């Protein structure tokens, strides 16, 4: 009986279904995980990737025995280019990672102190993309029509932030038009 | 629900009159009420007693000055608008009223309303003696929750 | 122009529409003005565009109207008087706009200005207290040669056009056209208007408590002059403008603003929070109640809702409100027509209490606060130059008092040089002054309301009832009715009171409003034999009875014993002196001596 | 009028929500209104011996006539009316206690749910034989999960394992089960995530 | 030069403390809400920006808005015309040089004042940006005039090939800025040896104007640079400041922050405010109870009722202190000063009291008669003081009786006849007929002849002199402590972080518990008051029959209801109790027995 946050999700928890998806690391070290969801190796063999889950790696990056490599789109000479096909396109956003707004947070707690000059960069590019998704989503939500949208490409955490007070407004005045007749 | 937030709104009071003279009286002598008398009425018997006859009872005349003199102050700027003073309530209100009216005249001028007091609400929300606060109050609720979710994704998205 | 024209002409097919219900209205206002003028053996050119006609229909054009109106005006004017012709061409002056109705949300209190708004449409309310001069000005003037019996055509621009800066003109009167004839000028058919200017104040109730009233100014034309008096609620709307040159007109210019706020605008209302049509219906029924032979003590008891009793003071307040009539002697001074009541008591016993609320329902009657600087009837010569070289006698306080009512308090709190100018004003109606200046008998009709304290405490009882105010009887013998409010102490008479003071910390009054100033509309009898017969005994016997008890009455108080109940047959709405008003006459100056 | 005063019944109701809702989970509930609803129950027995005279009459006066059929719709209407706001406040009034018998539902010493608002505590008490049926509700429902599964709190999801806390306002020794951390007075721990699950809800131990 | 230009635009996007982003962070939420205005920080901007006021020091009047015509040039990359330039709004805080080093070392140098603002002018207007015509060759061009030197920065050439000063203003595309010319006054502690205090102008831009009123503690922060006006010697020039930013103290118009009512919804429901307020009102006071009580209702109030009629009742209380000289009538009403939220302090020979609540005069320009001083129209919404109620009898009665009891003055001077509004109170403290006399004879002889006056305020006190050995001491004890040792602002110092409340909290919690809540007394309490006072007239009854003449009348009676209605406000209880008004007729009660004896 939470009678608190109901009608959502508050935000500690959107980090929590993202915790779940695997991504690929540097192992370092040589049973060992029996968790339900395992594969366990053997001794495991550096200078390789492997697919393992998010959660476990951070746990394995506090004792501080392997490394994370990023994923493919976060370097700085690749986001460039999301910025032109939008700036050229103001109907709608283009090209998403789908939940990188959470993606970086985490990355940025001893997972930034690893990679090859991110800082005075990195935040430089993303805060600037973060507004320009929603300078898009002012725009759209003026043209409301009746029960009827066009979001393609959000953000897990504009969803978690569009929710609560868009329902309501379109459910209000769908008692206006519904009872009209 | 038990619906605590309209169970007052038809406590407010409705000027209307009779068609008929009923000796049912509780308003304080003289028990005959003669017909075409206006009386205020409460919204609650009001609504079912212009039900209840063919000819009901009651001369439901419309307010109309919370129709021609407030369509027109809508029709032309939705920002900074009394829209409270004269009502405490604009929603179920207006609800209430289409029901038995049917109408669709005014049922398409207040749905441009909302989108456009919304249109404020949205993009006001990122972070004075007796009638201003109730424009800045009217919207409250429906926005209260809305800014107390922004609040929170901040504090979670810092440090 | 193809561009800065094009919205114009497609208006100019838009707005035909939006006068279909006017097109009839603007030729039947002027064919009966082409008729008169034509068998005499006067009316402006008002065109009111509501909001409705277009905004229902139009939006580009509509905001345009509220955004930049300075490309529209103009145009809109242009337009219509071709339909004047148009419609009225046979038989052998510009109709510029009024722009009634709503605005959303323009109702810029002046303590405020704008930053959005500037040279925009405002709406503006508030008191005018300045009343400046009339001035007529030129605008076009033609010439003609004399010889070889050519005429000429010239116009003057000026800041009055009210929208376009063109290039002035900084010329009176031109001479010598290129030929070599003296140049003559017809003044007949040259045209003419005028021009004036007022400060209005600020509405001092709802500016909050921070800061004197503040003003702004507004130039009007000549269809609404003469229709401001100084102390009326007012609602202008006009167009917000600047003028003149700031900061290269003199050169280095160092803390010198040159940009004057002005209003160039049209049609005012008054307020009243005179003009108050009733339908059939309201005023059949204040007949059909004035045929109840109780309604003179209704109104009594449903004017204070806060105070117990004084029903001889309160229907005094009623009968001297709507007042009595004074008829002018032909070739013979008039006499005094004017009420003039007064009151005294010991403190806290709603003395002032009801003096401030005849001032809501005063229909127009402004009064003061009775600080007594020399001012209260006068001018005192207060010119300001008037634009180098025009002396005005500016109007100190009568020209709101006349046909209406005043209230000054503190009676002998004061000095003497206010007592000397209250006797004048009463013997006689008129002040008179030349104080550097002209000498000027301008006409007031007022009445006092008065509020004075006794001296010495609770000193009334054991001395004599005179002289306990010792001003000067000069004044008492120009009133009538010394109203002593008694305080005494009864166990019931104070529970009374504690509870209906303690009910009321959480027989309507716009409709007695109504009735008094209809009242002042109907005709006055003043003629019956009968009631003047017995009146007369009534004054007999009390003139056997003034003498050897509390106090002498002079003839004078004979008018009033006429017009107490002449005033008593207009709260009636009857043209027969009746009996029955001299009843009450004679009983309200009974507990007023006794 | 008529229903006047539950009007402003519900018009205080209002403020019960927005002190409570807005502020933060400290209850605190005002007190509960039986000289207000001894009112409305007085008019509610006045209206009620006034029908049944017409109840009486209908059968030998005006014969069920058509204005006495209406006479009994104001009568019927205003009855419910006032129903409709009488059983709202009651319900706002134990939908809130609830989440007083949610939070602490039994996490260390349950049935002290004293030194808790004693002028309240009374008024609650004859409330208390309910919510005391939530409590002796809300064990079985902890047991009669075929598995062990905490019902009593944790509803934040967990991050970590390893997170410094402190102490304060607090002594003795606690924590019998899951080894015994002796806590002694205003000295921190650095210990492992699941066991101070039971203590912060508590209220013992401080920070995070 | 420019390419400064360079270094601010990549300067202002990207700085930060750790991870918060801050400057984007409130533009973004400013260009919202439409405000269009900045600040700054701390050090680096003064670490580097020192680094750039070695080269704006030389001219901090023409390259201050060449950080302006940056900003707007990031504000267009947040929107994808109708854009506005901004302002700058500053912060800098080491100390205050009053009004001392005013011309050697301080032209067109940053400097922070400290004063009290006296005098607000009404608005006006200057362009920002023009179009202009050449006339008989028809040029059209657009200038800016952004910061100054007052008017007269650049001037309109003769260049257009038409003939000479060619240009017109139009007023059909333009835009406008107001000016104020405010009078900034010396706050009158800081330079005493025998000096008068002098005075400085200043101006401002609109969205930094009307912020403040007139009677306010106020800090400053801008330019000292100079205009020169040609309406006295060789050419000499004036000073006058160029403002940038107030970041003033509270407005001692009802918003603020949340955590402010965080604390105080946390104290409120304490139920211990109306014992613990007396002991830490006055920490400098020896008890005095009934008293004390007297100035916190004072200080809120009642209510104001505009009630579905045409008249109203007065919703205030006036208060008296009329005793023995050595009774510390006087140096609490210093206290009440600074604790109000508008106060004055005209407390002595009523100072022309014709010329108390209105002035006017002869103009300068155009030779006008308009109002202009007073003091009650200073003081609305808080508390005047005045004092001697003896030896005042000239006009000093004939300009209260007005000004109280109806609260509505007009002047009916040369000029206007305006009903402005009023909304005060007041306070005195007079002496008797040196005091012991007064209490050593029939109780009449005090005030000279009239009793008007008295009526017209409620709550009277009396104090006395007794001998008690014991209470004197302690005060002896009392005093000691306070004057030298300075030891009980050692002790109240300990007694204040858990359980006393300092003064800089008691003001800023009035003006929002009053501006907030509007109680109502309950219907029980209307049998109460109606049953108590029935005696209170027949004590006073049985009085006059013993040949015992004076005063009491009913403003009292609806008195004592504000009296009640005053700690409503201060639990910020809707309704009012029986507990509440027991103890309140315990204060009057008490009063009423001393108009007696
Ligand atoms: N005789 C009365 N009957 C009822 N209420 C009264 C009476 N006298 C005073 N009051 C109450 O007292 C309040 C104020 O009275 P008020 O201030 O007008 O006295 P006053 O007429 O001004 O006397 P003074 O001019 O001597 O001060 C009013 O709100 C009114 O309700
Ligand atoms: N009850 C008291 N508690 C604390 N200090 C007091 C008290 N009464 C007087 N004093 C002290 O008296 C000192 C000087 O006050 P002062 O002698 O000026 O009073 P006063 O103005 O003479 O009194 P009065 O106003 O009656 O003439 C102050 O420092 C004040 O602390």
């Amino acid at each position: 009986l939470p009678a608190h946050l109901q009608q959502t999700f508050s935000p500690e928890e959107i980090q929590f279904i993202v915790e779940n998806e695997p991504i690929k690391i540097f192992p370092r070290i040589t049973w060992q995980l029996i968790t339900t969801d395992d594969k366990a190796l053997n001794n495991m063999v550096a200078m390789r990737s492997t697919e393992v889950v998010l959660w476990i790696a951070l746990l394995l990056k506090q004792q501080s025995k392997c490394s994370i490599v990023a994923p493919q789109w976060l370097t700085t000479k690749e986001l460039d280019r999301k910025i032109q096909y939008e700036k050229t396109h103001p109907d709608r956003f283009s090209e998403l990672p789908w939940n990188w707004l959470v993606l970086a947070r985490i990355l940025f707690n001893k997972a930034k102190d690893d990679f090859h000059d991110p800082i005075h960069e990195l935040r430089g590019k993303i805060q600037d993309l973060r507004e320009i998704r929603q300078i898009k989503v002012l725009k759209g939500l003026k043209y409301l029509n009746e029960s009827h949208l066009q979001l393609d490409n959000l953000s897990l955490l504009e969803i978690n932030e569009l929710r609560p007070f868009i329902t309501e407004i379109m459910d209000k005045l769908r008692e206006i038009h519904t009872a009209s007749l | 629900y038990y619906d605590i937030d309209d169970v007052l709104a038809d406590g407010t009071e409705f000027p209307c009159k009779f068609q008929y003279d009923i000796p049912g009286l509780g308003y304080n002598p003289g028990r005959p009420i003669t017909k075409n008398t206006k009386l205020s009425l409460p919204l609650w018997l009001a609504r079912i007693l212009a039900i209840v006859g063919p000819v009901p009872f009651v001369e439901l005349l419309p307010p109309d000055m919370f129709s021609t003199k407030v369509m027109n102050a809508i029709k032309t700027d939705p920002v900074a608008l009394d829209l409270h003073s004269i009502n405490s309530h604009f929603f179920s209100l207006a609800i209430k009223w289409i029901m038995l009216f049917s109408e669709k005249e005014l049922a398409n001028v207040v749905s441009e309303l909302l989108l456009q007091r919304a249109q404020e609400l949205n993009h006001h929300a990122s972070s004075t003696s007796t009638f201003l606060l109730k424009l800045e109050e009217m919207e409250k609720e429906i926005y209260k929750k809305s800014h107390e979710s922004y609040k929170d994704t901040k504090r979670w998205m810092f440090k | 122009p193809d561009a800065v024209f094009g919205d114009r002409v497609r208006r100019f097919q838009e707005f035909l529409d939006t006068f279909t219900s006017y097109r009839d209205s603007v030729r039947s206002i002027q064919v009966y003005n082409s008729n008169n003028a034509a068998n005499y053996n006067i009316l402006p050119h008002r065109i009111i565009i509501s909001l409705d006609d277009l905004r229902e229909f139009d939006r580009s054009f509509w905001s345009g109207i509220l955004v930049e109106p300075a490309y529209f005006i103009p145009p809109a004017e242009k337009a219509l008087t071709d339909l004047a012709d148009s419609m009225d061409d046979v038989p052998h002056h510009p109709w510029k706009l009024s722009f009634k109705g709503s605005f959303g949300a323009h109702a810029l209190s002046p303590r405020t200005l704008t930053a959005q708004h500037l040279n925009k449409l405002v709406s503006v309310e508030g008191i005018v207290t300045k009343t400046s001069l009339v001035r007529p000005k030129l605008i076009r003037s033609v010439h003609y040669a004399a010889k070889t019996g050519r005429f000429h055509y010239r116009d003057y621009t000026d800041a009055t056009t009210t929208l376009t800066t063109r290039i002035p003109t900084p010329a009176i009167y031109p001479t010598e056209d290129t030929e070599g004839n003296k140049l003559t000028t017809e003044y007949g058919y040259s045209t003419f208007i005028d021009h004036q200017r007022i400060t209005v104040q600020e509405m001092p109730e709802m500016a909050p408590a921070g800061q004197l009233p503040r003003s702004i100014d507004v130039i009007l034309d000549d269809d609404l002059v003469d229709k401001t008096k100084p102390g009326d609620r007012v609602n202008v709307v006009g167009v917000f403008k600047s003028l003149g040159a700031g900061g290269m007109n003199q050169s280095n210019s160092n803390t010198l603003i040159g940009f004057k706020t002005l209003i160039l605008g049209n049609t005012v209302y008054p307020l009243h929070a005179a003009r108050q049509m009733l339908t059939d219906f309201d005023i059949r029924n204040i007949n059909k109640l004035s045929k109840k032979k109780d309604i003179f003590d209704i109104l009594s008891q449903s004017l204070a809702p806060s105070i117990y009793g004084h029903d001889h003071i309160k229907k005094a307040i009623l009968l001297m409100l709507m007042g009595g009539v004074e008829k002018n002697l032909e070739n013979g001074s008039h006499l005094r027509g004017d009420i003039n009541i007064l009151m005294v008591g010991d403190p806290s016993t709603a003395k002032s209490q009801l003096l401030r609320f005849v001032l809501n329902t005063a229909s127009l009657a402004i009064a003061t606060t009775g600080r007594g600087s020399s001012g209260v009837g006068l001018t005192a010569a207060v010119t300001t130059d008037r634009e180098t070289g025009e002396r005005r006698l500016e109007a100190g306080a009568m020209v709101l008092a006349d046909r209406g009512v005043v209230c000054i308090d503190e009676f002998d709190k004061m000095t003497d040089v206010d007592r000397v100018a209250i006797h004048e004003v009463m013997e006689q109606q008129t002040v008179t002054i030349a104080k550097a200046g002209i000498h000027t008998t301008l006409n007031a009709r007022c009445s006092v309301i008065a509020a004075a304290n006794p001296v010495f405490g609770q000193y009334d009882v054991n001395r004599d009832p005179h002289q306990n105010i010792a001003l000067p009887d000069s004044l008492l013998s120009r009133f009538d009715l010394l109203f002593v409010v008694t305080d005494d102490i009864n166990e019931i008479r104070d529970r009374s009171i504690s509870e209906h003071v303690l009910r009321t910390h959480r027989v309507t009054i716009p409709f007695l409003r109504k009735y008094v100033q209809y009242a002042k509309e109907r005709v006055i009898p003043q003629l019956t034999q009968e009631a003047i017969n017995v009146i007369v005994k009534n004054y007999t016997d009390l003139r056997n009875d003034d003498n050897t008890k509390k106090s002498p009455i002079t003839a004078r108080t004979l008018e009033t014993l006429i017009r107490l109940a002449t005033a008593h047959a207009k709260v009636r709405l009857s043209k027969t002196v009746n009996k029955v008003d001299a009843k009450v006459a004679a009983n309200l100056l009974r507990f007023a001596l006794l | 009028m008529y229903g006047d005063l539950g009007n402003k019944l519900v018009l205080e109701a209002k403020r019960t929500k927005q002190l409570y809702a807005r502020s933060n989970q400290d209850v605190n509930l005002p007190m509960y209104h039986e000289d207000i609803i001894r009112n409305i129950l007085k008019e509610v027995s006045n209206l009620r011996k006034n029908t049944e005279y017409l109840k009486e009459q209908q059968q030998l006066g005006m014969l069920d006539d058509k204005v006495a059929k209406c006479q009994y719709f104001v009568t019927l209407l205003c009855m419910e009316r006032n129903k409709r706001c009488l059983l709202a406040y009651q319900r706002l009034r134990t939908d809130i206690l609830d989440s007083m018998a949610w939070n602490n539902n039994g996490l260390d010493l349950m049935s002290s749910i004293t030194f808790s608002q004693q002028d309240t505590n009374n008024l609650s008490h004859q409330e208390q034989e309910y919510l005391k049926e939530y409590c002796d509700l809300i064990t079985d429902l902890k047991s009669g999960d075929l598995v062990d599964i905490d019902l009593s709190g944790s509803l934040v999801p967990p991050s970590d394992v390893f997170i410094d806390v402190r102490v304060l306002k607090d002594a003795g020794e606690i924590q019998t089960e899951y080894g015994v951390f002796n806590l002694i007075k205003d000295s921190q721990f650095f210990v492992r995530q699941s066991d101070v699950e039971r203590l912060i809800q508590q209220g013992y131990l401080q920070k995070i | 030069n420019t390419e400064i230009i360079k270094s601010f635009k990549n300067f202002i996007l990207e700085f930060r403390l750790d991870s918060q982003f801050i400057y984007r962070d409130q533009l973004r939420n400013n260009i919202l809400v439409k405000n269009y205005s900045l600040t700054v920080n701390m050090e680096h901007l003064i670490g580097y920006n020192e680094d750039i006021y070695k080269k704006l020091s030389d001219e901090p009047s023409d390259i201050i808005p060449l950080f302006e015509t940056a900003i707007t040039q990031v504000a267009k990359r947040i929107s994808i015309n109708s854009l506005p330039t901004f302002q700058l709004i500053l912060n800098s805080n080491a100390n205050q040089i009053p009004l001392r080093d005013l011309d050697s070392e301080h032209v067109s140098k940053i400097v922070r004042l400290s004063g009290i603002i006296i005098s607000t002018s009404v608005l006006s207007s200057r362009a920002t940006y023009l179009s202009i015509m050449c006339r008989n060759c028809r040029h059209t061009t657009s200038i800016t005039i952004n910061n100054f030197n007052t008017g007269n920065t650049v001037s309109l050439p003769r260049s257009c090939n038409c003939g000479p000063d060619p240009y017109i203003i139009i007023h059909e595309s333009s835009k406008f800025i107001d000016q104020q010319f405010l009078k900034l006054q010396e706050i009158p502690e800081l330079v005493p040896v025998g000096e008068m205090p002098r005075n400085l102008t200043m101006t401002c831009d609109r969205y930094l104007t009307n912020k403040v009123i007139p009677g306010t503690r106020v800090t400053i922060v801008g330019i000292y640079s100079i205009y020169n006006s040609k309406n006295s010697g060789v050419a000499i020039r004036t000073p006058y400041i160029k403002i940038l930013g107030i970041q003033s103290d509270v407005e001692t118009v009802t918003m603020f922050t949340e955590e402010e009512e965080e604390e105080f919804l946390q104290l409120s429901r304490n139920p211990k405010l109306y014992e613990i307020l007396t002991n830490s009102i006055a920490p400098s006071i020896f008890g005095n109870e009934d008293i004390k009580k007297a100035i916190v209702c004072l200080l809120m109030g009642g209510s104001k009722k505009i009630l579905p009629d045409g008249m109203r009742l007065r919703g205030d209380i006036n208060v008296l202190l009329l005793g023995d000289p050595g009774t510390a009538k006087s140096q609490l009403l210093k206290f009440v000063e600074k604790v109000s939220p508008i106060a004055v302090y005209t407390s002595g020979k009523g100072s022309s009291a014709a010329g108390l609540t209105a002035s006017v005069q002869r103009d300068p320009m155009t030779r006008e008669f308009y109002l202009e001083g007073g003091a009650m129209v200073l003081a609305d919404g808080g508390v005047v003081c005045i004092d001697e109620f003896d030896k005042m009898r000239d006009e000093d009665r004939v300009a209260i009786h007005e000004a109280m009891e109806q609260q509505t003055i007009s002047i009916a001077k040369a000029g206007i006849t305006t009903v402005l509004n009023s909304r005060t109170s007041v306070l005195a403290a007079a002496n008797p007929i040196y005091g012991r006399y007064d209490d050593l004879k029939s109780p009449g002889d005090n005030i000279d002849f009239q009793t008007t006056i008295l009526s017209r305020f409620d709550m009277i006190f009396i104090v006395k002199d007794d001998h008690n050995e014991e209470r004197d001491i302690s005060i002896a004890n009392h005093v000691i402590n306070i004057h030298t040792g300075n030891a009980n602002a050692m002790q109240n110092q300990q007694e204040e972080n858990g359980s006393e409340i300092s003064i800089e909290k008691m003001k800023r919690y009035i003006t929002y518990c009053r501006l907030k809540c509007a109680p109502r007394l309950s219907p029980q309490a209307a049998e109460k008051l109606s049953s108590n006072f029935v005696t209170i007239r027949k004590q006073l009854l049985i009085n006059e029959l013993e040949s015992t003449e004076r005063p009491i009348t009913i403003r009292q009676l609806e008195a004592i209801i504000r009296i009640t209605e005053s700690l409503a406000k201060l639990e910020l209880s809707p309704i009012a109790q029986e507990r509440h008004v027991d103890e309140a007729i315990r204060l009057f009660q008490a009063s009423t027995m001393d108009a007696a004896s």
